[PDB]
């Protein structure tokens, strides 16, 4: 059968090709060690099943559950529209945006994997213990997810 | 209670 | 309880779809199992609120089509298809998914409801009545009389 871990980067994979080339903004958070109780505190309360579907129809514009961080934990949609901390350090510069800023700040204080959509571009984007590696493709983003999930 | 958000 | 929290996340969303004309089809899983349609759908296993209903049924995303099936006070699928009451002559007003609330109240006894996605009209199927244009507060009493004990 296929793992819980497996079918959640499918998940993720299907949304985000839906999500990028339409400029949809999205936010996903997806604890590891460090708990993200307190972020996942500030949200919209999901304990759903992850699908690529679910994530579509969370993330489009003007919806309930769409600005703010989805929060994923134990492989579950914990939340939605949570907020994280934004980042302070000035070298954010633009392009990047909210989302991007709430990502980069999620991972210096956590151990975290968060990716973007960018709202504007719909430039995929991924952050984890500090860095930020932006503009990946596809293919890129998903091979990313997997060596995180391993 | 009540909904808010914008998205209204 | 239970039971009202669903009530009052039903009574929420279909504020927000009514008068936009938003198509929702909810189906509320009672003494009969629904797991035959529940099969044909997306699981999503959700807490039930008022948000996840309204972002369901948003026009032409994934989730929008089909019924919502509500298990033991989760959502637990979207995207159901329920079976066809073989009736139709449904003209204005009225169409398919108020059919398959109608054909599935025919072989069960779930609660279903519907939004017109032509008028933003409540309907409610139960037993053998179809209670079709309703007022938010008829509604809303209905889901009261039908799902809690009582009082
Ligand atoms: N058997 C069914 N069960 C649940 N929903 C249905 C079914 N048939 C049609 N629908 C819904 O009704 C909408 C319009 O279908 P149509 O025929 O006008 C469809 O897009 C579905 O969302
Ligand atoms: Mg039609």
């Amino acid at each position: 059968p296929i793992s819980a871990e497996e079918q959640m980067i499918r998940a993720f994979v299907k949304s985000v090709e839906y999500m990028s080339p339409r400029k949809i903004g999205a936010l996903v958070a997806i604890q590891r060690v460090r708990t993200l109780q307190e972020y996942i505190s500030t949200g919209i309360p999901l304990d759903a099943k992850i699908s690529a579907e679910l994530l579509i129809n969370i993330f489009i514009p003007n919806t309930p559950l769409h600005d703010g961080a989805v929060i994923i934990k134990e492989e579950r949609i914990a939340v939605t529209s949570a907020y994280l901390p934004l980042t302070k350090n000035t070298g954010i510069s633009k392009e990047f945006g909210t989302r991007h800023r709430a990502a980069i700040g999620l991972s210096e204080v956590s151990d975290a994997l968060t990716f973007v959509v960018s709202e504007e571009t719909g430039g995929i984007s991924i952050t984890y213990n500090g860095r930020f590696k932006h503009n990946l493709t596809l293919d890129e983003f998903e091979t990313e997810l997997r060596e995180i999930l391993l | 209670e009540r909904l808010l958000g914008g998205w209204k």
